[PDB]
């Protein structure tokens, strides 16, 4: 067994980590106090779930996690919340004044004053590991902390852990829920600085999650709690192979091998089905064929885009619940005849399939209905570049007038970093275009 | 459709289906970047204090 | 995230006291300083504006400044006057005579260091000071001249804190003396350099709202200040009450100010209400939205249709459909998109607070950064030049040691500000 | 009030559709680059579909189908017909065609079996019976072009011994209804067809512009359907409907039903409609051939009013309602 450390940066990252760790505990039978009755090896072990949980002599199962925010309000809610006994105080790191929605303030001014403390707390967890695999980093593109501090942290993790994989779960900005007008700036700056330090990044567009909640959950105005419980379901689907027995995606290195044939094009598209409302009184359980077919409906994607007008480089189907391979292949055969699924010429046209028999777990009293089978598709399609196109256009509109730029220059950043970051993005779009047509 | 590397366990199974074959900066460079930006902040602040002193 | 509040001069202290009355009511604090409120939301961020005193009494983090004792004696006599810390009363005896030079250079220089001592004592007790908000007029002497002197000194001692002002603009419709355009132009020059965000409260607009909309034939300063206290309560809503945003002065400045000098906001309020007259019909969310964007609800006498919105912040207060708020807010942008600069995407942000202000079940406060604010600075600039071309009334200033050149420079800076606003109105 | 932007100032058709929309009093036009639009009359190339359908509180619609070019580029059309099983098993209404790059083995395989059969062996890029003569043209041009059989024995209208082509306008709405405009037009050649001199310019290429004898037999070298139908009745003892239009309708349905899965916007965050121009040839046996599909067609002047109005009725107002039909719906 090889451990994985989770790092949650800024409000978005911290709150999504709450949701994920709440879900993980319910999936592994770990109570809010850290006790896990089914674990008969007390005080230690090298089971699959030990990838995410360490063990105390008293049987406490503690997340291999660090929470970081430049301001204390949100992590304070974890320090006093239902799972306050789960985490050791030293894994919850907070400052006193946030990055004010400003990447430069998060990366340079404030970030420089707290990076060494965070690295020491991360080092404390890594010392408890017999074979550390790498890190899973949760953050927003838009926050000053989620953008600025994350990129500084990623640079240092490359220095201190050169041999370790780093995966990202990144919240892409959507005006429906966003807070700040400068999020396109922060997104471009952090993608430029982080690109070479991330092996695989799963983007989640708050716009996609918001609409899924309105359409499929009949929630008129979803809250962060609505969005984050849904996001945690997808994250759990993605990490289940690290926490459970199985042959597919068993270490962070395999995500890159299975999903990322080129290093820079390392943003797989997540699609998830079925999302069914708990409030519905009568529901007809969806078959293997129906949920697999839903993986190719853009309305179920974590990023709205049109995969028919791009090319695939890799595709994984991650099933949970009552699924047998025969039904998967039958569903794939039907889908291939009726859908536009084009692979790049230098990749085989195929699906890597993984099935966990335990049906998805849902938080009691949450919005998701219990389903008999669910699926998360991870596909690396050039179609995701639409999100980059959208973001770079908004960046271009503002930067043409240098609007708001003075807030970044005032923190020690140079204007040239904007244009350096934007040309890297321009290169990224061109790369996706070469591979995609 | 060839089914490949079928692995079964009690938790589930995994496999692969093929439809068609094919057709970093150092710590010091980082601290140089962080400190160059801090110089720029201190420079901009000294100018402000100089202007306020005038 | 503490704010240190400062009120200077007659107008500064009269609206400053009204502000402390209105928000003390909203947070369930009585003139005693004791909390007798109903909801815990009233106390979650009470520290932003109040210090905790002995026996769990909340003392406003407020500093009261004047160069004559009169208005401050009135504040101490006033309803909430006993809530203020006695040590935070800093006053002279000579007065400023509606003379910016007296407030900035002579009389005010004598007093400014004692004000800074009280400011320091208030700052040193702050866990993490956000910055400062100043209430003052620009047309007098103390609030205008000494107020801006205080702002210059406070920026020297706290260069990395936010400076926020509520600045009352002079108008011949509500005019105490003919030199108000001089005082205002001299002050605007200081504000352009030393504040991060300034609410432009135009006595012209306050008068017109009282006359035309409120049906008040002879408005008093008390009627004008009713509009001011309602606007000040609304625009600080997201500082004083917990929400999805957890806003503070810096985040507001970062998102509202695309260019450092263009930081002068048009505030607006809806529904417009006169004093001591209760509206029994609540406004529908569509009505709140339409009025709050109406030029007739703007506290700065500018036509929004004569410029373009760089950024907008709207706060809705009351129990209402946030879905309806989202639809109505999106409706005004999509139906009037020409008046929002296209080069700042998604530049209108909305917040909702469940707690309505006193006397209303539904309210809407508007904060606009519009290039139409140049109309206010051109108005003052014309009144200024009409006297300055003849050097009229200048002796009041040269007698305190000022030179004509300082007037020439102040006039030039404000015209530059005007042309800078014009640059982005055409972009 | 509905909002729209226009990003193709050359569009004769959508120039007229902007005027109609404004004239309703319920549509306001914005600047090209204002994103808060309901409707986008977009540019012809590199239209940014990826930026559509992301404006909260705006139903967005555009007058182009992303991916429709696969049908509207000579090279793609051929590849689409050859590789799509919905079409090629026989596909009896498309001329033999081959893609050739200038920098072929399958082309000559058929050309030489025509040399063996002494059959008609005239082809087109441009027209000649000598492969080597036109391939030398292919390589000296430098861009990709197709090589398809030239319809040697066309249907020639009398008086004139002339040749023509039929242009049909078809609108596809956001729901993928296929609407064929009832008014077509014959683009006619005034020059009598000559079997011997293919290098001769104007008699074989029935393009409107290419005919700089213009206007002799009928105005604008444009014969509309009422006349052409009367001709077929007097001349051949048949109708436009039975002898030609049934085949045209079959070809339009077949082409658009084929690519429907690739381009449909049924479950997309934005919607598309698109006006197409289908160009057909009729042989002397009253058999209809598809020549090509044009994704940004222009109309005939006589018909601009009725068609641009129908674009509003069926494709724009269906989605954005305002405060006997001129189309034939082709069902599927
Ligand atoms: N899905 C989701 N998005 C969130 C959540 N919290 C914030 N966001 C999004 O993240 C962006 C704002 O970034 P934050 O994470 O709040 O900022 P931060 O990292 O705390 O950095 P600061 O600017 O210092 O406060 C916006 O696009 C929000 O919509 C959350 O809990 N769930
Ligand atoms: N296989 C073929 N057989 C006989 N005639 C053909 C032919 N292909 C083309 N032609 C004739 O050449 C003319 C032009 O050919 P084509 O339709 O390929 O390009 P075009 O000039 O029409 C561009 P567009 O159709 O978009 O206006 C046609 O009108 C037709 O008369
Ligand atoms: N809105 C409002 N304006 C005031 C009030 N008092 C004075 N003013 C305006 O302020 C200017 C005079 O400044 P004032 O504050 O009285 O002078 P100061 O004491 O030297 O600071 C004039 O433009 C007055 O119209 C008030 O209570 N409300
Ligand atoms: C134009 O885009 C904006 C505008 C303002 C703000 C933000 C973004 C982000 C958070 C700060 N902020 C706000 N701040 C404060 Cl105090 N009151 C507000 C009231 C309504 C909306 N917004 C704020
Ligand atoms: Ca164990
Ligand atoms: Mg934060
Ligand atoms: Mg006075
Ligand atoms: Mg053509």
């Amino acid at each position: 067994m090889r451990e994985c450390i989770s790092i949650h940066v800024g409000q978005a990252g911290v709150q999504i980590g709450n949701a994920c760790w709440e879900l993980y505990c319910l999936e592994h039978g770990i109570q809010p106090d850290g006790q896990m009755p089914s674990d008969k090896t007390i005080g230690g072990g090298d089971d699959s779930f030990n990838t995410f949980f360490s063990e105390t002599g008293a049987g406490k199962h503690v997340p291999r996690a660090v929470f970081v925010d430049l301001e204390p309000t949100v992590i304070d809610e974890v320090r006093t919340g239902t799972y306050r006994q789960l985490f050791h105080p030293e894994q919850l790191i907070t400052g006193k004044e946030d990055a004010a929605n400003n990447y430069a303030r998060g990366h340079y001014t404030i970030g420089k004053e707290i990076i060494d403390l965070v690295l020491d707390r991360i080092r404390k967890l890594a010392d408890q590991c017999t074979g550390l695999q790498g890190f899973l980093v949760f953050h927003s593109f838009g926050g000053g902390t989620g953008s600025g501090f994350t990129s500084l942290l990623m640079e240092r993790l490359s220095v201190d852990y050169g041999k370790k994989s780093k995966l990202e779960f990144s919240i892409y900005p959507a005006p429906q829920v966003s807070t700040a007008v400068v999020e396109p700036y922060n997104s471009i700056l952090t993608t430029h600085t982080t690109l070479e330090h991330s092996d695989c990044a799963f983007m989640v567009d708050n716009e996609a999650i918001y609409d899924i909640c309105r359409r499929n959950l009949d929630i008129e105005r979803p809250t962060y709690t609505n969005l984050n419980r849904l996001i945690s379901q997808i994250v759990s689907s993605i990490t289940a192979s690290l926490r459970f027995d199985g042959a597919l995606n068993v270490d962070l290195t395999e995500f890159q091998t299975n999903l990322v044939p080129y290093p820079r094009i390392h943003f797989p598209l997540a699609t998830y089905a079925p999302v069914i409302s708990a409030e519905k009184a009568y529901h007809e359980q969806l078959s293997v064929a129906e949920i697999t077919n839903a993986c190719f409906e853009p309305a179920n994607q974590m990023v709205k885009c049109d995969p028919r007008h791009g090319k695939y480089m890799a595709c994984c189907l991650l099933y949970r619940g009552d699924v047998v391979p025969k039904d998967v292949n039958a569903a794939i055969a039907t889908i291939k005849t009726k859908r536009s699924i084009q692979f790049v010429d230098w990749c085989p046209t195929g699906f890597k399939v993984g099935i966990n028999y335990q049906p998805p777990t849902v938080v009691p009293g949450g919005d998701l209905a219990k389903v008999q089978r669910a699926v998360c598709m991870l596909s690396n399609t050039t179609a995701i570049a639409e999100a980059w196109a959208r973001l770079d256009h908004k960046f271009d509109l503002m930067y043409a007038k240098r609007a708001f730029v003075h807030w970044y220059v005032g923190e020690g950043m140079e204007e040239g970093e904007f244009s350096e970051a934007r040309e890297d993005m321009a290169a990224l779009e061109k790369d996706y275009e070469e591979v995609g047509v | 459709m060839e089914v490949i590397e079928l692995n079964k366990c009690t938790s589930g199974q995994s496999f692969e289906v093929i439809l068609k074959p094919p057709s970093d900066p150092s710590l010091e460079e980082i601290q140089k970047k962080l400190e160059a930006a801090e110089e720029r902040r201190k420079y901009q602040e000294a100018e402000l204090l100089k202007h306020l002193a005038e | 995230r503490e704010i240190v509040h400062i009120q200077a001069g007659q107008c500064g202290n009269q609206i400053g006291a009204k502000f402390w009355e209105v928000i003390s009511d909203e947070h369930g604090i009585d003139p005693t300083g004791s909390y007798h409120g109903d909801s815990d939301l009233q106390l979650e961020r009470i520290n932003v504006y109040y210090n905790e005193a002995t026996g769990n009494k909340y003392v406003p983090r407020a500093i009261l400044v004047d160069l004559e004792p009169g208005t401050m004696d009135s504040v101490r006599s006033g309803p909430f006057g006993q809530i203020f810390r006695p040590d935070n009363f800093v006053f002279g005896q000579s007065g400023a005579g509606n003379n910016w030079a007296k407030g900035h250079y002579t009389e005010g220089a004598e007093l400014v260091d004692s004000v800074l001592d009280v400011v320091r004592k208030e700052s040193e007790s702050c866990d993490c000071l956000q910055g400062f908000q100043l209430t003052h007029s620009l047309g007098g002497g103390t609030g205008s001249g000494m107020g801006t002197l205080l702002i210059s000194k406070i920026r020297e001692e706290y260069p990395d804190r936010i400076m926020n002002t509520f600045s009352v603009m002079p108008s011949p419709k509500v005019s105490d003396t003919v030199v108000e355009p001089y005082n205002a132009t001299l002050s605007v020059h200081q504000l352009v350099e030393n504040t991060d965000e300034t609410y432009c409260i135009d006595n012209e607009a306050l008068y017109d709202i009282c006359f035309r909309t409120l049906k008040l034939t002879t408005p008093t300063y008390g009627d004008l200040n009713h509009l001011v206290s309602a606007t000040m309560s609304g625009v600080t809503t997201c500082l004083r009450f917990p929400g999805q945003l957890n806003a503070d002065l810096r985040k507001l400045a970062v998102n509202m100010v695309p260019f450092p000098r263009l930081h002068f906001f048009m505030p607006g309020f809806a529904p417009l209400t006169s004093r001591g007259s209760q509206q029994y019909r609540a406004l529908t969310v569509p009505e709140l939205t339409q009025q709050m964007f109406d030029s007739k609800n703007m506290m700065a006498a500018c036509d929004p249709r004569h410029g373009r919105y760089l950024t907008v912040a709207a706060i809705f207060r009351g129990r209402m459909s946030m879905k309806e708020v989202d639809e109505q807010m999106l409706n005004v942008q999509n139906k009037n998109s020409s008046y929002f600069v296209e080069w700042i995407p998604n530049n209108v942000k909305t917040a909702v607070c469940d707690i309505p202000p006193r006397g209303l079940k539904m309210s809407a406060t508007f904060i606009g950064n519009s290039t139409a604010i140049q109309e206010l600075f051109k108005r003052i600039s014309e009144q200024f030049t009409a006297m300055f071309r003849r050097k009229a009334f200048l002796h009041w200033y040269t007698g305190e040691g000022m030179d004509e050149m300082e007037f020439t420079e102040a006039e030039s800076n404000m015209n530059d500000l005007v042309s800078e606003y014009q640059q982005y109105q055409d972009a | 009030m509905y909002t729209f932007v226009v990003r193709d100032e050359n569009s004769s058709v959508y120039a007229e559709v902007s005027r109609l929309l404004l004239a309703t009093g319920q549509w306001k036009r914005l600047r090209k680059d204002n994103p808060r639009f309901n409707l986008m009359l977009g540019e012809r190339n590199r239209l940014p579909f990826g930026r559509l359908g992301h404006e909260p509180g705006l139903v967005q619609l555009v007058n182009y189908y992303r991916g429709a070019d696969k049908l509207c580029r000579k090279a793609s059309l051929v590849k689409l017909i050859k590789t799509s099983p919905e079409l090629s098993e026989s596909c009896t209404w498309f001329p033999e065609s081959y893609v050739i790059y200038p920098t072929r083995e399958v082309f000559l395989a058929a050309y030489n079996r025509r040399r063996e059969g002494r059959e008609g062996n005239v082809w087109i890029a441009l027209i000649s019976s000598e492969a080597s003569e036109l391939l030398d043209f292919i390589d000296e041009q430098g861009q990709v072009h197709v090589i398809q059989k030239y319809l040697e024995k066309p249907l020639l209208l009398e008086p004139g011994h002339r040749k023509f082509d039929i242009r049909s306008w078809v609108l596809v709405d956001h729901l993928y209804n296929i609407y064929l405009y009832r008014e077509g037009v014959l683009r006619t050649s005034s020059e009598p067809y000559n079997s011997a001199n293919f290098q001769d310019k104007t008699c074989h290429l029935t393009n409107h512009c290419i005919q700089k004898n213009y206007g002799r037999y009928e105005e604008g070298n444009e014969m509309f359907f009422e006349e052409f139908n009367q001709y077929l009745m007097d001349a051949l003892n048949t109708t436009l409907e039975n002898s030609i239009l049934l085949q045209i309708k079959h070809i339009i349905r077949s082409c658009l039903m084929c690519i429907e899965p690739a381009i449909s916007t049924k479950h997309l965050h934005y919607q598309s409609f698109q006006l197409f121009g289908f160009d057909f040839m009729v042989d002397e046996e009253l058999k209809v051939w598809l020549i090509e599909v044009n994704g940004a067609p222009a109309c005939a002047q006589k018909l601009y009013a009725e068609l641009c109005q129908g674009i509003v009725d069926v494709a724009i107002s269906s989605v954005f309602p305002l405060a006997t039909s001129i189309f034939i719906k082709l069902h599927h």
